């Protein structure tokens, strides 16, 4: 099993008055642990899970010190993008920022990232080999040619294949009571008369962690992607999280059909029939 | 422009006359500035609750609205959501079985 | 932990 660290910005400008919105998020897989909030009255880095609670001081002065450091760049950034872009200064614009790093089946280092967007597209993104730079326009290569002749990929590799991987394994055991814990989904199936003739089969899976999953139905054996409908994955509140798959079917035939639940928590594959 | 997908459910399995929570997810959206408001027959429901703003991999924004309520045979729930994609307030109905 | 490296602008 195969686990991540993220770290989320999104800065949106406010042209009517004062400072850019800048909300700041951190997660280890689904777990939210981190966030700092413009808005908000503390203007801290906030803890959001215990099991980062136990740190000390120094992490918590030197989180706040970085996202606060991290607001002020990407308020320049907006004012910059306006610019290269020729926009107008009466309009709101949005700077997102994205990067973390995972670790394989082996508990080493998988992969990298660290990309960015404007307006909800794709602007600039550090590639795979974590060397060189993704730019989408001309305004990105500009940032591009800035960013080679500065050897900023090389600060960034040693983080993601070195002290980002490091901490990661460090709250995966601190927190491993829960974030090592796989929580199997609660499944049952319901049913709906749709008619004298047809039926609804609606197979559930409850309470589940992690968010991956997998629901597919089955007539006699072969998969039906006909008259099926799936919601997607989505959380409880409580950390959790939900989805389900229906079909309808003649009435009388609901023995056919199966729901096929696969999960993290299940050692093998569930089989539901109705 | 991307207009918000919206799904209006409980958090543990809907039984009359016991406590559970209402929730409103809301993704797939861009701009951020979102409006949200969870509803008991036809009434703003003051005590609402939200996740922190953060985004899937095509970088479009996801939040949670949640409220503590107790379901029973004839209440009606619903959530409405505004966003600058919509001409008009999107009310979206609660289902048990949904 | 975040990314102690801050001097990057677009």
């Amino acid at each position: 099993g195969s686990h991540s660290m993220r770290y989320f910005f999104t800065s949106v400008s406010r042209p009517g008055r004062g400072e850019p919105r800048f909300i700041a998020v951190g997660y280890v897989d689904d777990t939210q642990f981190v966030r700092f909030d413009s808005d908000a009255a503390s203007q801290r880095m906030e803890p959001r899970a215990p099991w980062i609670e136990q740190e000390g001081p120094e992490y918590w002065d030197g989180e706040t010190r970085k996202v606060k450091a991290h607001s002020q760049t990407h308020r320049v950034d907006l004012g910059t993008l306006r610019g290269y872009y020729n926009q107008s200064e009466a309009g709101s614009h949005t700077v997102q920022r994205m990067y973390g790093c995972d670790v394989g089946s082996d508990w080493r280092f998988l992969r990298g990232y660290h990309q960015y967007a404007y307006d909800g597209k794709d602007y600039i993104a550090l590639k795979e080999d974590l060397r060189s730079w993704t730019a989408a326009d001309m305004a990105a290569q500009t940032t591009k040619h800035k960013w080679e002749a500065a050897h900023v990929a090389e600060q960034l590799r040693a983080y993601l294949e070195g002290t980002c991987v490091e901490w990661l394994r460090r709250y995966l055991e601190n927190g491993k009571e829960t974030l090592q814990r796989t929580d199997a989904p609660k499944t049952h199936m319901t049913h709906h008369a749709v008619s004298d003739h047809e039926a609804t089969l609606r197979c559930w899976a409850l309470s589940f962690y992690p968010a991956e999953i997998t629901l597919t139905w089955q007539r006699d054996g072969e998969d039906q992607t006909q008259d099926t409908e799936l919601v997607e994955t989505r959380p409880a509140g409580d950390g959790t999280f939900q989805k389900w798959a229906a079909v309808v079917v003649p009435s009388g035939q609901e023995q056919r059909y199966t729901c096929h639940v696969q999960h993290e928590g299940l050692p093998k594959p569930l089989t539901l029939r109705w | 422009q991307r207009t918000p997908k919206i799904q209006v459910y409980s958090r543990h399995p809907a039984e009359n006359g016991k406590s559970n929570f209402l929730n409103c997810y809301v993704s797939g959206f861009h701009p951020s500035d979102i409006e949200v408001d969870l509803l008991k027959n036809g009434e703003r429901i003051e005590k609402v609750e939200h996740s922190d703003l953060s985004f899937s991999k095509d970088w479009s924004f996801y939040l949670l609205y949640y409220t503590e309520f107790t379901p029973t045979e004839k209440d009606e729930y619903a959530c409405r959501v505004n966003h600058v994609t919509l001409s008009q307030p999107k009310i979206v109905k609660w289902d048990r079985d949904m | 932990k975040m990314d102690s490296f801050l001097d990057m602008q677009l």
